[PDB]
DNA sequence: TGCCCCCCCTTCGGTGCTTTGCACCGAAGGGGGGG
């Protein structure tokens, strides 16, 4: 005699009533091979057959399970989901082994017949209802509604997840020795125990699931390493994801290069120096998901250097607590990032990856900051604390950015490594205007019609300039006007604009830009020595800017 | 045998469902522990996902406190809930507070756990204790009592509270009493001694009720010493063009403020075209100009007063080497108070726990001031600052916020 | 032709000041992974 799962109160939105959506037509393979299964599911009274006062139905089908002889049973609940109300899912992440304590014994687990373990609202059975064909529509056929947590449903997941939590909660609590990690039905049981001790508590838990109408067959019974678990293998000092499947095809389509990166990303997590930047190019534009991409030249070797990656087998550690957490970071060029975890030299916990570009304009000290800030929150959700930071940027260099940037940053403990290439600030824009170096009063104008502009300057020794544009912007002209000065100054120059816009982006010192005008400004900005920018408002007849707006306008 | 107050949402809004962000270790050890016993007490149960509600939660310790206190960010929870004005449970603000050269505050808000919460008000407290590396999904409770930190607590035992203040109020009618949130701010003109000794038997007051993060603690304030930063033009006995462009530029600024002010006679002398380290006089009519631009900033800014029924807006400027600048204000250009901060904790390494001191300080203020905090407006980028701001964090409530990134091309409110 | 969670990369539309162009950000659809 089992004891009672108490059922989860589940009701639907409100003035919405239960789902019609009848059958859609199935192949007499899959027809045949679902009816076995639902008169099991009748037996074992996980289903009850009484359906002629129910008018509602939702399309049930089927496919296989993974690298498995037994099909799986899915109802499409789609409907029934928009219906439901809303739950608040208690998967907050996925564990990960870097996080893992090392345990002498270990056991790994999963539930027999999860879902179908759980019982159902008894109000809310009635919805559940589904049809399948006897015989090709030949008969009327059998009906059924669910008595137990049924899949395809949007409220199975939560449900079973927090009762199976219900379940365990006395156990742990009474065993506080032992080590439980619950994924859904997979269950992962460590402890430092003798292993004769380690297997009286797993039967006792066994027993306990049992207890409540949860099964633990022996097939799934981990009892030996390597444990395969969240898709790694769990060796006893050491653990590691499980083999990744390169595709090797040499016609690539858009899909194709879609998958590629994926699983880049996905083993990036222990691989370190992985990158994508330049196989992620190729996936930029509209491009149908079956259209053939040639890879380009740069493409093909970050693939190269991958491969080169990927050809030997790495393992990771897992975690000291009486141990710091060490976070080190490589540049690796355009705007990527590799980080490495560890505690000991050498012993990974963990590797990543960080290439996000935000923002049009920025440069390389704002990215090893939002890095940092990935790795912080990363370490938080993994340990719960921060790692002590080894970063390729000096401490003068950073202490030049934070200090003067107008926003506030920070970054945690962190001391300096000599890994180049180093992280460094292109150019300084001067404090004070520079005396004796010629002043250009810039400016631009464009149409907003025919989107025809100009950009110019007047200096105080008289030199001018007007440059004629076509389909341009007036934020176009007025970079244009400050590239103009810097091309035709010497290595020192004061230039006095009245753009806000130009002004806020190069006050940033960005070393990057999706904008072609830009990078040929910062360009121009690192070959200076000395740069003093300043604004002054328009239209009020001011200096230079007065003279040099009526040129362009 | 205490009845409920029946407590509804906003008519047309759902409950809160704002989703747990991480935990360090510490802070949910400390949680661990402080649900535990909350929920041995019956103040807190737990439940499952059929609730669809969601406040995050975290803990904090304040100033100079060893202890762990547990934070809600109700945020979400207050927008959403009814208006106890409108109910006439508000509680008034007294102007005398800011006038009083002492002002501790004392955290009561553990009174608020001896009231029932309305049942069918319950399920919108929801929080989410997340644990470690995912080990155990979420284990999720909700309020059966008044819980700290939402605007319901303090409107509901107001009743309750000014009854426990009855005695203290009528033997001292010279001490100010302002209830705001978890917080109770009490201000004298007394000495110091005789301000905290009063204090003192305000605390064995409330354990006389007590018996019929804890009370034991008190922040010290002195807003008679509040001052302001007035927006100021530099004193030069010579300029270059450089000086008067940026002078031009910061007094068209002001305009906005300030309609009085002309630039007209300062910027003729920008007519040429000159080199920006020129040095140039000013002509007598620029001079008079400059004064005058010089009285108008001494004056007040005409037509501007605190309105009760609009929200207030702080904004902050990182001026660099630990100072900061900040105006408060309902309409734009109508400042209420512009005040700076320097030398705060973290000045010259930390500038997130600088901007989190200088939050805090800024709400501190408005509690004092109009009794309402002001949403501010932030100079950091979003992620920076969800990355660490809670480490820092010391008071028991938590504004609004949102992030602005305006790079300073007049330096308007620091020279 | 299902459900729930996490991650990265690209796209796209809403939003607010740089303003009617441009920058930012969150949602979503693609992929990887877990059950
Ligand atoms: N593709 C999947 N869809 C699902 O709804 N599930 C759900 C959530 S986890 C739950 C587990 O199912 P049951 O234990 O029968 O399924 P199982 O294959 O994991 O386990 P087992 O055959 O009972 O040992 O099914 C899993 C899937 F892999
Ligand atoms: O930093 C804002 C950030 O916080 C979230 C979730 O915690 O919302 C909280 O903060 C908002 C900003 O003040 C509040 O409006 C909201 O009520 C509160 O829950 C996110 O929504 C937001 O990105
Ligand atoms: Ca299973
Ligand atoms: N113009």
């Amino acid at each position: 005699p089992i004891s009672p799962i108490e059922t989860v109160p589940v009701k639907l939105k409100p003035g919405m009533d239960g789902p019609k959506v009848k059958q859609w037509p199935l192949t007499e393979e899959k027809i045949k091979a679902l009816v076995e299964i639902c008169t099991e599911m009748e037996k074992e009274g996980k289903i009850s057959k009484i359906g002629p006062e129910n008018p509602y139905n939702t399309p049930v089908f089927a496919i296989k399970k993974k690298d498995s002889t037994k099909w799986r049973k899915l109802v499409d609940f789609r409907e029934l989901n928009k219906r439901t109300q809303d739950f608040w899912e208690v998967q907050l992440g996925i564990p990960h082994p870097a996080g893992l304590k090392k345990k002498k014994s270990v056991t790994v687990l999963d539930v027999g017949d999860a879902y179908f373990s759980v019982p159902l609202d008894e109000d809310f059975r009635k919805y559940t209802a589904f049809t399948i064909p006897s015989i090709n529509n030949e008969t009327p056929g059998i009906r059924y509604q669910y008595n137990v947590l049924p899949q395809g449903w949007k409220g199975s997941p939560a449900i079973f997840q927090s009762s199976m939590t219900k379940i365990l909660e006395p156990f742990k609590k009474q065993n506080p020795d032992i080590v439980i990690y619950q994924y859904m039905d997979d269950l992962y049981v460590g402890s430092d125990l003798e292993i004769g001790q380690h297997r009286t508590k797993i039967e006792e838990l066994r027993q306990h699931l049992l207890r409540w109408g949860l099964t633990t067959p022996d097939k799934k019974h981990q009892k030996e390493p390597p444990f395969l678990w969240m898709g790694y293998e769990l060796h006893p000092d050491k653990w590691t994801v499980q083999p990744i499947v390169l595709p090797e095809k040499d016609s690539w389509t858009v899909n194709d290069i879609q998958k590629l990166v994926g699983k880049l990303n996905w083993a990036s997590q222990i691989y370190p120096g992985i990158k994508v930047r330049q196989l992620s190019k190729l996936l930029r534009g509209t491009k149908a998901l079956t259209e053939v991409i040639p890879l380009t030249e740069e493409a093909e070797l970050e693939l190269a250097e991958n491969r080169e990656i990927l050809k030997e087998p790495v393992h990771g550690v897992y975690y000291d607590p009486s141990k710091d957490l060490i976070a080190e970071i490589q540049k690796q060029g355009q705007g990527q990032w590799t980080y490495q975890i560890y505690q000991e030299p050498f012993k990974n916990l963990k590797t990543g990856k960080y290439a996000r570009m935000r923002g049009a304009h920025t440069n390389d000290v704002k990215q090893l900051t939002e890095a940092v800030q990935k790795i912080t929150t990363e370490s938080i959700v993994i340990w719960g604390k921060t790692p002590k930071f080894k970063l390729p940027i000096q401490k003068e260099t950073w202490e030049t950015w934070w200090t003067e940037y107008w926003q506030a940053t920070w970054i945690p403990e962190w001391e300096f490594v000599n890994t180049p290439p180093l992280v460094k600030l292109w150019y300084q824009l001067e404090k004070e205007p520079i005396v004796g170096a010629e002043t250009f009063y810039v400016d631009g104008a464009a149409n907003r019609e025919t989107k025809l502009g100009k950009a110019g300057y007047v200096t105080n020794k008289g030199r001018q300039k007007v440059v004629p544009l076509t389909n341009t912007t007036n934020q176009k002209t007025e970079l244009q006007a400050i590239y103009l000065a810097l091309q035709d100054s010497g290595l020192e120059v004061n230039i006095v604009t009245n753009s806000q816009y130009a002004l806020g982006i190069i006050q940033a010192q960005p070393d990057k830009s999706e904008s072609e005008l830009v990078n040929q400004i910062i360009e121009q900005l690192i070959k200076k020595e000395k740069v003093y920018l300043a604004w002054v408002p328009a239209h009020k007849g001011i200096g230079g800017n007065e003279q040099v707006d009526k040129l362009v306008s | 045998p205490i009845e409920t107050v029946p407590v509804k949402l906003k008519p047309g809004m759902d409950g809160p469902k704002v989703k747990q962000w991480p935990l360090t270790e510490e802070k949910i050890k400390a949680l661990v522990e402080i649900c535990t016993e909350m929920e041995k007490e019956g103040k807190i149960s737990k439940i499952g996902p059929e609730n669809p509600y969601n406040t995050p939660v975290f803990a904090i310790k304040k100033k100079d406190s060893t202890k762990w206190r547990k934070l809600v960010d109700f945020r979400e929870l207050n927008k959403r809930t009814q208006d106890f004005w409108e109910v006439q449970l508000g509680i008034p603000h007294p102007a005398g507070l800011k006038k009083k050269k002492s002002v501790t505050v004392l955290d009561v808000g553990d009174a608020y756990f001896s009231v029932p919460l309305d049942e069918d008000f319950r399920k919108y407290t929801a929080f989410t204790i997340p644990s470690i590396n995912n080990e155990t999904p979420g284990i999720r409770y909700q309020y059966n009592v008044l819980p700290q930190g939402w605007k319901g607590s303090p409107a509901i035992f107001q009743s309750s509270m000014t009854k426990i203040l009855e005695p203290f109020k009528k033997q001292n009618p010279d001490i100010v009493i302002y209830q705001y949130m978890d917080d109770l701010y009490v201000g004298s003109d007394l000495e110091i001694g005789q301000h905290r000794t009063k204090i003192e038997e305000l605390r064995q007051h409330l354990l006389r009720w007590g018996l019929t993060p804890f009370l034991w603690m008190g922040y010290e304030l002195h807003p008679d010493k509040w001052t302001v930063q007035p927006i100021v033009l530099p004193e030069k006995d010579s300029w270059t063009v450089n000086d008067i462009q940026k002078l031009v530029g910061k007094l068209n600024w002001a305009s906005q403020i300030y309609p009085g002010i002309k630039v007209r006679q300062l910027s003729k002398l920008l007519r040429g075209t000159k080199a920006l380290t020129e040095v140039i006089p000013l002509t007598e009519e620029a001079e008079l100009e400059l004064a005058e631009n010089r009285e108008i900033l001494k004056e007040p800014v005409h037509g501007v007063y605190y309105d009760p029924s609009k929200d207030l807006i702080a904004e902050i400027q990182k001026q660099g080497q630990g100072q900061w600048t900040y105006q408060i204000y309902q309409e734009p250009f109508k400042n209420l108070k512009t005040g700076k901060y320097a030398r705060m904790r973290g000045a010259h390494t930390n500038d997130v726990k600088q901007l989190t001191e200088a939050v805090q300080k800024i709400t501190t203020e408005s509690i004092v001031i109009w009794g309402k905090t002001p949403k501010f407006k932030l100079p950091i980028q979003k992620e920076t600052w969800e990355t660490w701001w809670t480490e820092y964090w010391q008071a028991t409530w938590i504004p609004e916020w949102e992030f602005v990134n305006t790079p300073p091309l007049v330096k308007l409110w620091y020279q």
